[PDB]
């Protein structure tokens, strides 16, 4: 229903990381990223895949990315640590 | 005998249609009718009775006896006493209650709701509970400095033991959707102490108290589907 | 001068008053009356126990703890060894029955708790095995005067013995419906802030005209505990809740030798 | 039409509608003139759909039917050459649970038979066009033993004759049950265990079962063996028409186990736990 | 009938009517008897084509839908053997266009269904005749999964039977629309984005597609699989009859290239430049 590809990352305090967020649909109505992390957008073409591309990443963190389908509300989140000396 | 022309859409076998039918017992002397009581005349009728909303379905209430009661105390909090979209055929505690059922078999609705509320504190339990309704498309109100701005009642508590805070119908749409809609969405729903509840000594703090949910009498649907809840 | 808190029913040579009643359910509106010579079953001569068995039985009362999850009776059968009423049953093949169900419950103006009173058309229960299906016993399933109760927990035992019993189940009201939908129902709640009494007024409601009260059961009482009993000193008290039934506007047929059915 | 909605104001006074007492039994009966402020809005909106002519105006599916026609060596070869179903709603979950609203309904059922074949194997030559018979078997009329006894020639019980490749076979049923309406749950036996007997009906079935003997539907193909073997699949439905209902219930929650109102293990728990009670 | 011709003569006179100003809004307005000289022409043509009952009364083509029916072994094999569509008007680019001449539009829709079989492979036996479902899901009741699951059996959906080599199956569907209109054109979202949401719907799509779900078209064969793999096309059509439409649009120019506006960049050239401005 909601698929996010880059589930596992570990990646240091600061960088950008890279989250691949579609759904299994063909008409996305209301699809996002749930995080108070800064994103423009990332380039792809096709309606339905879909990158955001997020940074400045301090603490440990875990969006939800929500799909509206016209079979409910789905429920997809990714998992991510931070990196320290 | 009679030129005929079969048109399209012959010899199909439509699954709401209205044709006639060869008896295949002809003659059939039915037995005769008696005068059964409580007999329903529309599906209408049976929106139009109350029942619980299991509103307290929180992790481990949930599934039993304890989904019903809402969780009351005197200590008078600026929090919530519960909180609830107003999706009554799609949310995930409104859609079990017997309107919810029966808007699980059609499709498009309108009409106005009727949340009927009753309290079942002690008799020495004074209190005033406010009820509010609040239209989407804004902030979600959590403080009451946000639901006092909707549609609201200030609810007191005495003899009389039941409210009744009504949904009107405020829709763009003539006819909301029976899913999880973005478009159809109905409104935000919340429920605050509006001073708090008084208990004197030997009398119990925390008490309980009891959701229901019908329809008005302008409230109609369409559309027949089949439903998603059993398989 | 008068209101709606105080009511006196009186039936034969019985009588409840109430001081601190709700109002009364006639149940689907209709008030119960004898059959009709336009929908007659039988053609016998119909035995009319007018006032001998027109009149009210007091059950057993069961304790409501605070741990209480629910009753049930059967109602042309918890009255089945009651006076002449369990005589008029068992000497005759037919009959069909009001009722007047009055369930009392009191506490004091410290106490909570609420009490869904329902009747309910042919409240076909579940069994409590899953080996076969449809599979309750007649001991089992009509206990007569005591009742039954419910319970939080569906254990389906794996003997074909001890699952010939209603899996009285409170959350899905044993037949598998949610308990939040069983006010399309005849209903009364008992709050104990606002009345003591549930009054409901039930008529014959079969597709029959008339039937055997010894294989079938009309209506079902249920008693569902919606909030549950709290006393603040005591937590763990007991108040009494007494079901006092009365059948209306009884008639019987065919007539013979007493039917005294098993007991185990 | 649905009712319209009266241009009232705020008020003032001691008439309160708001407040009411579900202690009574009686629901709410607020109406939003009440509570607020409303507009004049006339409503042109109707509830003709939701009627129980049209509730029920669809033909459900009921349950599938399964014969074929080849040589028939063995015993079990020839039970595939016909089958005998017994006709109840209850053999699927979504006319049933439509019904399971009502405890009591009287309806004329109009049925229709959508039909299917196949080729079993691949190089086993080929058939000619087929013709079905469906008999309908009241209780009492000897059910077939065998695919070409004496019973189907049906002397007086009403059969169709399908030839395969037309239209589907329609009929209608009247109202052929014996009490004044058909009882959807029945809360009784079918007899009285009486005290000290010697037959010890220590298992006679509860409740609905016990009573309902609607009949049997038995399908035979009426060609002979064709050199391939053809595997058909017949679809019985059914179609409430001229519907009235009585005393309604709540609907099915949980899933079924069987022909009764029994319910599995498993699937006690059709609700979904939320996260809190404040999620909108 | 259209106007017919008066029968004037020359004039010379201060009410002048071949001059008019357009910066007020209103187009032209003379009439060729004004500026010359014409006889009497009595006019008996109509325009009795060219209304809007009988310039959408045609069945157009609004997709093609492929199903199969053979013996499934791996999942993409499983998913042959179904096909749901979304029901929309824009999945062709003719009855779109005809369409998107008007702003609002109110019709009862009229649809029928016109089907095709082949044989897949060569030798790998026969089949027999085939039942094509076709059943009608409303947004909410449950899309199948599988071909053959408890969806399929529509004791509420409309279905339809269609006997392969039988007329095209043809129904009525009303005007379903939520709104007064279709609306055809919708210029806004689907919700509001709020201040400082840790939502972030920075991904909610523009317009129409939004909010138009008018259901599911779901398409099984009935039958079990046949030896020989059957592949079908099925043609969706389209007839809106008793047709009203509101606010005139000007028609698409550029090709299409999805369900909104939108338009390609290597087909932003309608036109063909003449050779110069004086070429007849």
């Amino acid at each position: 229903q909601t698929s996010v590809s880059p589930s596992k990352v570990i990646l240091p305090r600061g960088g950008s990381v890279l989250v691949t967020c579609s759904t299994s649909c063909d008409q996305p109505k209301l699809l996002g990223i749930e995080t108070p992390l800064p994103k423009k957008e990332l380039l792809l073409p096709g309606n339905n895949r879909k990158v955001y591309e997020l940074s400045n990443v301090q603490e440990d963190s875990q969006p939800m990315c929500y799909s509206n389908c016209p079979d409910g509300q789905s429920t997809a989140k990714t998992f991510l640590t931070v990196y320290w000396t | 005998g009679l030129p005929t022309m079969l048109t399209p859409g012959s010899s199909q076998f439509l699954t709401s249609d209205d044709f006639q039918s060869p008896c295949a017992l002809p003659n059939f002397d039915v037995t005769p009718p008696i005068h059964i009581p409580g007999e329903v005349f529309n599906m209408m009728e049976l929106a139009e009775i109350d029942s619980m909303i299991p509103m307290n379905s929180v992790t481990g209430k949930a599934n039993t006896m304890e989904m019903y009661p809402i969780p009351l105390d005197d200590k008078g909090s600026a929090t919530p006493i519960f909180s609830i979209s107003l999706s009554p055929a799609s949310d995930k505690r409104l859609q079990y209650t017997m309107l919810g059922e029966i808007l699980n078999y059609y499709t498009h609705w309108t009409g106005s709701l009727r949340f009927t509320f009753l309290f079942c504190g002690s008799m020495m339990a004074t209190g005033k509970i406010l009820l509010s309704y609040s239209p989407p498309g804004a902030k979600p109100p959590t403080t009451r400095k946000d639901a006092m701005l909707g549609t609201h009642i200030i609810w007191d508590l005495g003899l009389q033991s039941s409210c009744t805070m009504l949904a009107p119908w405020i829709s763009n749409t003539v006819y909301r959707r029976c899913i999880k809609d973005d478009f159809t969405e109905g409104g935000y729903i919340t429920c605050f102490y509006q001073t708090r509840i008084v208990v004197p000594s030997g009398t119990p703090t925390s008490m309980f108290m009891l959701a229901f949910v019908s329809a008005c009498p302008d409230f109609s649907v369409r559309l027949l589907r089949d439903t998603n809840h059993i398989s | 001068g008068y209101s709606d808190r105080v009511r006196q029913i009186t039936l034969g040579n019985s009588t409840i008053t109430t001081q601190e009643a709700a109002n009364a359910v006639v149940a689907y509106g209709e008030w119960p009356s004898y059959l009709d010579d336009k929908e007659a079953n039988p053609i016998d001569a119909p035995t009319e126990p007018d006032v001998s068995s027109n009149r009210f039985y007091t059950l057993d009362s069961v304790q409501w703890k605070s741990t209480s999850r629910g009753w049930w009776w059967k109602l042309p059968d918890a009255l089945k060894d009651m006076g002449m009423f369990g005589q008029n049953m068992y000497y005759h093949y037919l009959g069909r029955s009001g009722y007047t169900v009055h369930v009392q419950c009191n506490a004091s103006k410290f106490h909570q708790g609420a009490l869904g009173v329902f009747a309910i058309p042919e409240y076909v229960m579940a069994c409590n095995t899953e080996a076969k299906t449809s599979y309750v016993s007649y001991v089992n399933a009509n206990p007569g005067e005591k009742g039954g109760v419910f319970d939080n927990a569906y254990n389906p035992s794996a003997e074909a013995s001890e699952g010939r019993k209603f899996a009285a189940l409170d959350y899905l009201l044993g037949c598998g419906v949610l308990a939040g939908n069983a006010f399309v129902y005849p209903h009364q709640i008992i709050n104990l802030r606002t009345n003591n009494s549930a009054t409901l007024v039930l008529p014959y409601v079969n597709s029959l005209a008339i039937d055997c009260m010894a294989k079938h059961n009309n209506w079902g009482l249920v008693i569902l505990p919606l909030c549950k009993l709290d006393y603040a000193p005591n937590s763990s008290t007991e108040i009494p809740i007494t079901v006092t039934i009365a059948p209306m506007f009884t008639e019987f047929n065919g007539l013979r030798n007493i039917t005294v059915p098993a007991t185990q | 039409t649905a009712q319209s909605t009266p241009l009232t104001s705020g008020v003032n006074s001691q008439e309160v509608p708001a407040l009411t007492a579900v202690e009574t039994g009686a629901s709410g009966q607020a109406v939003p003139s009440d509570v607020i402020e409303t507009r004049h809005v006339v409503n042109y909106k109707t509830r003709s759909e939701s009627t129980l002519e049209s509730f029920f105006g669809r033909s459900a599916c009921v349950t599938i039917l399964e014969v074929e026609n080849f040589n028939a060596t063995t015993d079990a070869d020839r039970k595939k050459q016909f089958t005998t179903w017994a006709i109840t709603y209850t053999d699927t979950v979504q006319l049933r649970r439509k019904l399971e609203f009502f405890t009591y309904s009287r309806f004329d059922l109009e049925m229709t038979f959508v039909i299917t074949e196949r080729y079993y194997a691949s190089n086993t030559g080929h058939a000619r066009n087929q013709v079905y018979q469906l008999m309908y078997i009241p209780p009492g009329a000897p059910r077939p033993t065998a695919w070409d006894d004496y019973t189907w020639q049906s002397s007086s019980n009403p059969s169709v004759f399908y030839t395969y490749g037309s239209a589907p076979p329609r009929m209608s049923i009247p109202y052929v049950g014996i009490a004044n309406a058909y009882s959807h749950f029945y809360d009784g036996f079918a007899r009285v265990p009486l005290k000290d007997e010697t037959v010890d009906s220590g298992d006679t079935y509860y409740g609905l079962v016990t009573i309902n003997d609607f009949g049997t539907l038995a399908v035979r193909v009426v060609n002979e063996y064709n050199p391939a073997r053809i595997t058909s699949k017949i679809r019985v439905y059914m179609k409430p028409k001229h519907v009235r209902c009585w005393c309604p219930r709540p609907p099915r929650a949980v899933p079924y186990r069987g022909e009764g109102v029994d319910f599995k293990q498993d699937s006690i728990t059709p609700l979904t736990a939320v996260e809190n009670i404040n999620t909108f």
